DNA sequence: ATCGATGTATATATCTGACACGTGCCTGGAGACTAGGGAGTAATCCCCTTGGCGGTTAAAACGCGGGGGACAGCGCGTACGTGCGTTTAAGCGGTGCTAGAGCTGTCTACGACCAATTGAGCGGCCTCGGCACCGGGATTCTG
DNA sequence: CAGAATCCCGGTGCCGAGGCCGCTCAATTGGTCGTAGACAGCTCTAGCACCGCTTAAACGCACGTACGCGCTGTCCCCCGCGTTTTAACCGCCAAGGGGATTACTCCCTAGTCTCCAGGCACGTGTCAGATATATACATCGAT
């Protein structure tokens, strides 16, 4: 029944680049499949890094290197830079 | 035999949205063989999945899946 | 018993943390999750989508529209070198191709 | 009277037709070609109204990046007129 | 003397090559060229025997399909000499 | 360095040769030198940062058949 | 206690049902494996490996040869339309190329 | 250390199909590369399957479907009737 | 140099249904504690990677003669594009039927987890005959 | 039709593939038990069928011009053969960096219970975009 959706969190995004600014649900759905497919690319690699290491547990490390062989070069810089942000502003909170 | 339904018209249409200025008498009957070959390898997944899953009525779902099997991936129809 | 608050919050993100954690722990991709990968994978998932929908926007004001369609957002894709790279194989519906005639043709 | 010399026209419809965004087959004559062709593997069978249109977009985009790729290797030749064998040079160099 | 005409012995390297199997490129040259790339990423390292056998075999795989490729654009213009034009629509068709 | 220019004329030549070709062209040889060095380096990338992630310090093979199946071809005879 | 007897000649066939088994359990490719999924694995995979072998004995007995070589199946793999389009993508080592001249290039 | 192979196994079938026949220790490489490539393939695919069907159990239909999906045509028409034999001669017994 | 007949675009007014927001509530995320085995650290063995010398012929580099291929120019004849009048059937708006997708409830057959037992198959060793190299003879094919 | 290239046959000889032995840890047999999923019944969404009407689009024809193709000429850049030289390949000797393993122990994640607020359906209403009309001004072809 109840559905689940990131349209809330695109919409959350949206106001944040562009105030003005408004999205169709034609596109919403686009933008929605987009997060999933890329998100199941990541966590794939991910998995079969941990899986030739011989190791049970997936990490933040296994999330590096995955985004350093998906995302190009320019885009791994920044997307790595800004998820050890994150990390660390999680921990030290 | 529906394949006539893919007029000269509309081939000339997708001809024009790819640019060529030119066409040739033959490309209509190439056109149609080359739809005709791509279509049937589409369904016969689509049939594949639905027949796995036990219903009557194909579906959207297994049409996404048959595509991207097949490194085509469509984004808009969830 | 504390008030309770979101991981999201602690990390200064706007995506869901838990349904991060969630998702990856019902797909049997491994028998652990650590703590530190749903925060990494949320903070990577916000800036792609934060970077398209920039693109986009600014590919409406050049159209004196004020809502994004799908056209918006396969301009926004098709005109930058790097997401045009990733994004290769993707098909998106209405999105049409761009403008582009070959010199050859055009007339003398 | 009053004529345009050959091409102007083309050149016009190019220029038309890659700003629009419209589906170009006709919907009711695929829908039966859909139909006629998955009979062969099932009987009585039945589509939800979304999978024509599913099959119909990537259908449509297929054609458009084929005749792209042949009208470059007609150009190679240095025609303007495509022909058959520039659609079966393409698909064995795509390897299809 | 004796001296066989131009395209003869062409024939013949082609026929001698295509039933063999022994690698083309000369082993120290190629591990020279594997190190000073590897260079650029990382200092310092190692390699194993068999990683530059392997490198090897891929490459060569890799320039003898490209070629083969490129003999059929060759062919589409009517010529039999191969140019650099060929390489470029074969790769751009093959979308490298 | 100069090591790019060990792939000598004659190797292009038996590579075109068993490829069919027939006639030259002699601007072949340049044009074939750069399409090769980059296959090169995006194998390389790769197979380093496998043996980065690992913390190893040696490059083996199987961190080029890796690279190699990501890229999208498929080695045999070497492991996997 | 009965004397053990193994899966395999319960079913008839030569390769391991137990080595298939714990492959399924330790890949987490799902949390359940029915008892019937490795008895069909291991028949198929024994099918295919048969289905190879013998065009490769018969590539090595008309190079009247005795002992097989890479060569032989490569030569088994490109001659068999269907061979050849599980295994497109596949190239194998000191296999070499299969003997092919335009008939352009030949002398009138 | 102790390294598992099918070794043992591809030569039992190849004394099966070519009794006077021998193989090299290089073909034997391939063809231990080429069985974990297949089992790979169809046990990727049998995955996809369970997860698209909410179910949690791997069974023979998965299988099967997986194989009619991979295989070429002639190839899982004769698959599927020797998977279908061993099966039935297993629970028989 | 330009006219003038066609075409694409812009500016104003009217309409309508798609989007943004608020309400009710329920099920899934957060807080607190316990148990246990996966990962981190330190130490040892030894193997396989890097570095060097001597030397001999296989392979690359440099010249040159000439011929056959790539390229530009010309003639011609018929295939395709532009425009008109006719006719086919796509698109739309409305009503009605019922096949079958989606859900709740009951329960029983299946697979996971433990423990004791032993034999299947992996590592180290032996050896002998399939293959490869040398030399001379037979056949083919080309200029 | 002379003679240069490929194939094949008889002899030598070696190290890679086929077979044996020891033995240990992974697979089998027997038992319990919890819940995944097979079956029965019901609701009501949305896929299929038929009708009448307007008019958008497809079809068939004429005609004339721009393109595709075949032929001729010429000149220059690839191919084939010979001599010189340079650095690849083989074999033998040193040594030490780094991969692979074992033993210890601690701190990270899984699991259960409570509880409460985030976000999912549903309803409303008002303004961004679609359309008809008028007209501005840009381009293409002939004089």
């Amino acid at each position: 029944s109840r559905k689940e959706s990131y349209s809330i969190y695109v919409y959350k995004v949206l106001k944040q680049v562009h105030p003005d600014t408004g999205i169709s649900s034609k596109a919403m759905g686009i933008m929605n499949s987009f997060v999933n497919d890329i998100f199941e690319r990541i966590a794939g690699e991910a998995s079969r890094l941990a899986h030739y290491n011989k190791r049970s547990t997936i990490t933040s490390r296994e999330i590096q290197t995955a985004v350093r062989l998906l995302l190009p070069g320019e885009l791994a810089k920044h997307a790595v830079s800004e998820g050890t942000k994150a990390v660390t502003k999680y921990t030290s909170a | 035999d529906n394949i006539q339904g893919i007029t000269k018209p509309a081939i000339r249409r997708l001809a024009r949205r790819g640019g060529v200025k030119r066409i040739s008498g033959l490309i209509y009957e190439e056109t149609r063989g080359v739809l005709k070959v791509f279509l049937e390898n589409v369904i016969r997944d689509a049939v594949t999945y639905t027949e796995h899953a036990k219903r009557k009525t194909v579906t959207a779902m297994d049409v996404v899946y048959a595509l991207k099997r097949q490194g085509r991936t469509l984004y808009g129809f969830g | 018993r504390a008030k309770a608050k979101s991981r999201s919050s602690r990390a200064g993100l706007q995506f869901p943390v838990g349904r991060v954690h969630r998702l990856l722990r019902k797909g049997h991709y491994a028998e652990r999750v650590g703590a530190g990968a749903p925060v990494y994978l949320a903070a990577v998932l916000e800036y792609l989508t934060a970077e398209i929908l920039e693109l986009a926007g600014n590919a409406a004001r050049d159209n004196k529209k004020t809502r994004i369609i799908p056209r918006h957002l396969q301009l926004a894709i098709r005109n930058d070198e790097e997401l045009n790279k990733l994004l290769g194989g993707v098909t998106i519906a209405q999105g049409g191709v761009l403008p582009n005639i070959q010199a050859v043709l055009l007339p003398k | 009277p009053h004529r345009y010399r050959p091409g102007t026209v083309a050149l016009r419809e190019i220029r038309r037709y890659q700003k629009s965004t419209e589906l170009l087959i006709r919907k009711l004559p695929f829908q039966r070609l859909v139909r006629e062709i998955a009979q062969d593997f099932k009987t009585d069978l039945r589509f939800q109204s979304s999978a024509v249109m599913a099959l119909q977009e990537a259908c449509e985009a297929y054609l458009v990046g084929l005749f792209e790729d042949t009208n470059l290797c007609a150009i190679h030749a240095k025609r303007v007129t495509i022909m058959p064998k520039d659609i079966q040079l393409a698909r064995r160099i795509r390897g299809e």
